RNA sequence: GCGAAGAACCUUACCAGGUCUUGACAUCCUUUGACCACUCUGGAGACAGAGCUUUCCCGGGACAAAGUGACAGGUGGUGCAUGGUUGUCGUCAGCUCGUGUCGUGAGAUGUUGGGUUAAGUCCCGCAACGAGCGCAACCCUUGAUUUUAGUUGCCAGCAUUUAGUUGGGCACUCUAAAGUGACUGCCGGUGCAAGCCGGAGGAAGGUGGGGAUGACGUCAAAUCAUCAUGCCCCUUAUGACCUGGGCUACACACGUGCUACAAUGGAUGGUACAAAGGGUCGCGAAGCCGCGAGGUGGAGCCAAUCCCAUAAAACCAUUCUCAGUUCGGAUUGUAGGCUGCAACUCGCCUACAUGAAGCCGGAAUCGCUAGUAAUCGUGGAUCAGCAUGCCACGGUGAAUACGU
């Protein structure tokens, strides 16, 4: 029961409430940053590769 | 203690990024196609020795820019699959997909190149300790002042997992200015995961 | 609706109660005043527990009375 | 710090009647943070005692120094696999550091109202060569005198 | 009497790029008001580093926007068509 | 004149006259409630035998009450020096020319605050 | 205070009841063509039944419906089979190689010995002489300063308005690109030297403060529940759809936080000084209705401009006068506001009322060496809504280090 979930959130619901957000390359439910769409292991594993642009690590 | 991705911290300092593409509140649909494709062109173009693909985007169209070992595989007097591949692209962005191929030199530098040379043996049924020493004894002729390929994995067979290595010269890591590369490739073999990385210190 | 500009029941409730045991499946409808003497059947996670809406218990939400956690001492 | 000494700082000369006996007992009054309302404090409290004792407010806080500075203090020397009581005589950092410590470690022995005057008591209470702070000075030789 | 705006995320590719056109600027016109800085935006990203429990290790990642705006004072009929003309490197940010 | 301390900052321009230490277009004891405090920014003017015979003006932004108090300080000890270098022989000793270097310390992730961290228990 | 950077529903993996079979979801094919969307009845909906119906484009092309299978489909098992990704020893100072030399040999020396250091850092002495990955340095931020560019920032010279508002100027600040500066450099003692004790000068003095960076390897350490994978098991159910419910249950024991037990305080009024961030289908001002949480209204803004946004501790006057109180605020009744189809189980907040334990905590135990601990506020991520937690930012600012 993982596959079968993401039909439901891509699936537009009865309700806006019902409506929620998950990564967009692994469907994780937990920790998704909206202005990526990633989260958080997708999103580090891109950064060091470097397909996110802008994005580097910051010493300070 | 696990070491940091000597790519993923040398970026923006010695190195850019792949991607080089501005966006103001359209990064999400930007971005997310910056990593699709990227995944069209790994399968269609796989045997073609690509590197790297340097998608840069601008004024509603977007230019893919792929580096290759094997130049005249892509493009050339066939000339079809830069315009096969054209229908492809642009059939996914919904726009212009210009491509133009670069054509790779000293093909012993590009880690992943050069580790997909012991990804395909090792899947071939080859020694581990052998497959990684032919090479790394063969790319230090062209000019690399250090390399480090490990094969990581339940190798060789065996119940219990242990990992294996080489080296040969000077790869100081913790200097900031090292030109260092880096791959990682899975060797999909017909047991299990084995995963081999490779990583060649350069000029300067 | 906590707020004052608002007063609801589910969707059929009141309609089935408007006509006319009553088994008015989920909760949440609470009892206006216009169903005392029709006895309901509020479901509770399993089984009706059957509560008579008197005019004493009139605003309250229909689920209260049936309790969810059975806890018959330690 | 398992190596050699170290020395302190404890140095910034106060507005009025500059010194550093008093911005030491102006630091050892204040909690969280509180300069404000200590240093305000620690002028109303020279106020009281300049008038109510007649000679100036310096001489007075400084008169009950020889009544609180401690002059042995027991030490716990380890003999024999455990701790007694070893008196040994205390340097000039447990001199002044415990010395302005007493007092306020003794503010709730005053039993004023406000700390204006309770800090104001004190220092003339054992300017007096009385109250509970030099009894104190005066309790803790007397077991450092049993060893 | 226009103004341009330039976001670019490398300080070095933008003011580069700003130090062309505030040239061209001169040709066209005498008074231009060159490149003049403006606060960079930064933002920081706290994603943490397990795949699983251990709550006290992250990584932090940050994103830069240099800016930097060029202006006309008393511009000339060279301003309107020797501007649209370059194509600057991608990333710089045009907006007149 | 110009002197810094913690994220406060004050400028100061410094004129002969009868010596009203004025700040931030109001009246300095106006500004600052507590003139105890406020006699510290006579040391880079009692230190030189200075004290009124400069109307002082200043100009402040930032920190905090005793923030300035520490900048208006050194903010005018960089002037009187800059009168007349005569000055500096005694404004470079009493340590008013020297610049408070202490600033407020970054809050770094798996602690609470700067340099505490959780409370440790074992078993 | 652990995955969970948001458990009303959803998320949800769990329970009960109700429903589907090539399947809700992919690739191979055929008959249809662009399929949908909409209204009426029943139901808790999942779903059934009626109607207009979806007017494709250029034989080919994308997308779809309907017809049997290959198959799908598993957050089902094994982290003592694996890729990964991580943790702790630990930012501890180690791990080795070439040429020589000793040993029959595995091997040893270098890397031991005396000092010194944060450090196999550095010196002296020795059958060793050198070197590589680690240490230090390169990198980021803070502390002084030069040049450049001066707006939306700044306002001295000039006046002008309730207001930096207006002309006007980039002087000062400040923003941000390229540079200077600190290296035991100089002087005294000491040392053979390394270095150690002190002094000038300088914004800054002994790696100035702080980040990023984590060698060889240890724990068969954590994760098959992020993704992937060896092998096994279910494959008209261990797969799939909905509504309700549990994840918040309570006789108790333990971990991390919040608020107090009052006069360095409470109550009332006045009143002053921040840093860092967020805003387009978003931030949302002024006025107006309100004790009230809020509602109406729509100004300005794709922002150094406008908004979120009046920061509180501090301070100045009156009152309280050492009481379970003019402290404390749990608990409960009534009455209300917000979002959301819906706040009963189970959200946040407001008024009136109610007003409980607590009067500085036993043996024991925890954190921190300076802008540190302590204490008072603010912002962001997730987010229709909900944080005493987490990630960041500032304001007030201490005490002691003899010694192992
Ligand atoms: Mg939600
Ligand atoms: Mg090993
Ligand atoms: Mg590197
Ligand atoms: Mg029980
Ligand atoms: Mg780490
Ligand atoms: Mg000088
Ligand atoms: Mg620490
Ligand atoms: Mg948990
Ligand atoms: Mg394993
Ligand atoms: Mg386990
Ligand atoms: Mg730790
Ligand atoms: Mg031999
Ligand atoms: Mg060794
Ligand atoms: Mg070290
Ligand atoms: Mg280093
Ligand atoms: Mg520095
Ligand atoms: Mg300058
Ligand atoms: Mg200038
Ligand atoms: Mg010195
Ligand atoms: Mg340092
Ligand atoms: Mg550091
Ligand atoms: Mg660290
Ligand atoms: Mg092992
Ligand atoms: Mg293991
Ligand atoms: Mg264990
Ligand atoms: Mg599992
Ligand atoms: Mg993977
Ligand atoms: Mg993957
Ligand atoms: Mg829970
Ligand atoms: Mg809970
Ligand atoms: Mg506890
Ligand atoms: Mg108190
Ligand atoms: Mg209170
Ligand atoms: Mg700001
Ligand atoms: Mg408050
Ligand atoms: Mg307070
Ligand atoms: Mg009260
Ligand atoms: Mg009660
Ligand atoms: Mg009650
Ligand atoms: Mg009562
Ligand atoms: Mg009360
Ligand atoms: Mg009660
Ligand atoms: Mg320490
Ligand atoms: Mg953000
Ligand atoms: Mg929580
Ligand atoms: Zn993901």
């Amino acid at each position: 029961a993982k596959k079968s979930m993401i039909a439901k959130q891509k699936r537009t619901p009865k309700y806006a409430v019902q409506a929620y957000t998950r990564c967009e390359r692994c469907g994780r439910p937990h920790s998704v940053i909206r202005k990526f769409k990633l989260c958080r292991i997708c999103f580090r594993e891109l950064a060091y590769k470097g397909q996110i642009p802008g994005v580097k690590k910051a010493s300070w | 203690g696990q070491k940091v991705h000597p790519i993923g911290m040398r970026i923006g300092v010695i190195r850019d990024w792949d991607s080089k593409w501005y966006a103001e509140k359209d990064y999400a649909d930007f971005l997310h196609e910056d990593l699709r494709i990227r995944d069209y062109v790994a399968k269609r173009l796989s045997d073609a020795s690509v590197s790297r693909v340097e998608i840069e985007r601008a004024a509603n169209r977007v230019n893919i820019t792929i580096h290759t070992a094997k130049p005249g595989m892509v493009i050339g007097k066939g000339g079809s699959e830069v315009e096969a591949l054209r229908k492809n692209l642009n059939e996914l962005t919904q726009k212009r997909v210009h491509i133009n191929i670069v054509e790779i030199k000293r093909a012993d530098l590009d880690a992943k190149l050069v580790a997909e040379n012991i990804a395909r043996q090792l899947e071939g049924r080859v020694s581990f300790r052998r497959a990684q020493k032919q090479a790394i004894q063969r790319t230090m002729r062209a000019g690399a002042k250090g390399i480090k390929t490990q094969v990581s994995g339940r190798l060789g067979g065996a119940d219990i997992a242990r990992a294996e290595h080489y080296s040969e010269g000077t790869v100081p890591l913790h200097t900031l200015r090292a030109d260092i590369d880096y791959a990682w490739e899975e060797a999909d073999t017909t047991y299990g995961k084995l995963g081999v990385k490779v990583w060649i210190y350069r000029g300067e | 609706r906590s707020l004052k500009k608002g007063p609801f029941v589910d969707d059929h409730l009141m309609k089935k109660v408007e006509a006319a045991v009553i088994k008015t499946w989920s909760r949440r409808s609470t009892i206006f005043p216009t169903f005392v003497g029709q006895t309901i059947a509020v479901y509770d996670g399993r089984k009706h527990v059957p509560v008579y809406v008197q005019e004493d218990m009139v605003g309250h939400k229909l689920g209260e009375f049936a309790p969810t956690r059975t806890y018959r001492g330690h | 710090p398992r190596k050699g000494p170290v020395a302190k700082r404890d140095v910034l000369p106060d507005p009025i009647y500059n010194s550093k006996l008093v911005t030491r007992l102006i630091n050892k009054m204040m909690v969280d943070g509180k300069r404000g309302k200590s240093q305000a404090i620690l002028y109303s409290a020279f106020d009281i005692i300049a008038q109510e004792t007649g000679k100036d407010p310096m001489e007075v806080f400084e008169q009950a120094m020889k009544n609180i500075m401690p002059l042995l203090e027991v030490k716990a020397r380890r003999v024999g696999g455990a701790n007694y009581q070893v008196p040994i005589e205390v340097r000039a950092d447990r001199r002044s550091t415990l010395g302005l410590r007493w007092l306020v470690n003794y503010a709730r022995l005053r039993g004023e109202k406000t700390m204006e005057v309770r800090v104001a008591r004190e220092i003339m209470d054992a300017a007096n060569n009385t109250g509970a702070s030099v009894k104190k000075r005066e309790d803790t030789h007397k077991m450092a005198d049993a060893n | 009497k226009i103004r341009i705006r330039l976001k670019a995320y490398d300080h070095r590719i933008l003011d580069q790029s700003a130090e062309k056109i505030v040239e061209t600027a001169k040709r066209s016109g005498a008074s231009v008001s060159g490149p003049i800085p403006l606060p960079t935006e930064k933002s920081i990203y706290t994603v943490l580093r397990a795949v699983h429990k251990y709550k006290d290790s992250r990584e932090q990642f940050e994103m830069r926007t240099h800016k930097r705006l060029i202006d006309i004072v008393n511009p000339t009929p060279q301003t309107v068509d020797s501007l649209m003309r370059l194509d600057l490197p991608s990333g710089v940010d045009i907006e007149i | 004149g110009t002197g810094r301390r913690k994220s406060s900052v004050a400028r100061v321009r410094l004129v002969p006259g009868d010596g009203k230490i004025v700040i931030n277009n109001r009246d300095w004891e106006d500004y600052i409630p507590f003139a105890a405090l406020r006699e510290v920014i006579k040391q880079p003017l009692v230190a030189t035998e200075t004290l009124g015979n400069y109307d002082v003006l200043v100009n402040v932004h930032g920190g905090g009450y005793t923030g300035q108090a520490g900048a208006i300080r050194h903010g005018v000890a960089r002037a009187l020096l800059q009168v007349a270098p005569e000055y500096r022989p005694a404004l470079k000793s009493a340590g008013l020319l020297t610049r408070d270097p202490r600033m407020k310390e970054r809050k770094k992730y798996g602690l609470k605050g700067a340099r505490r961290a959780p409370q440790f228990s074992k078993r």
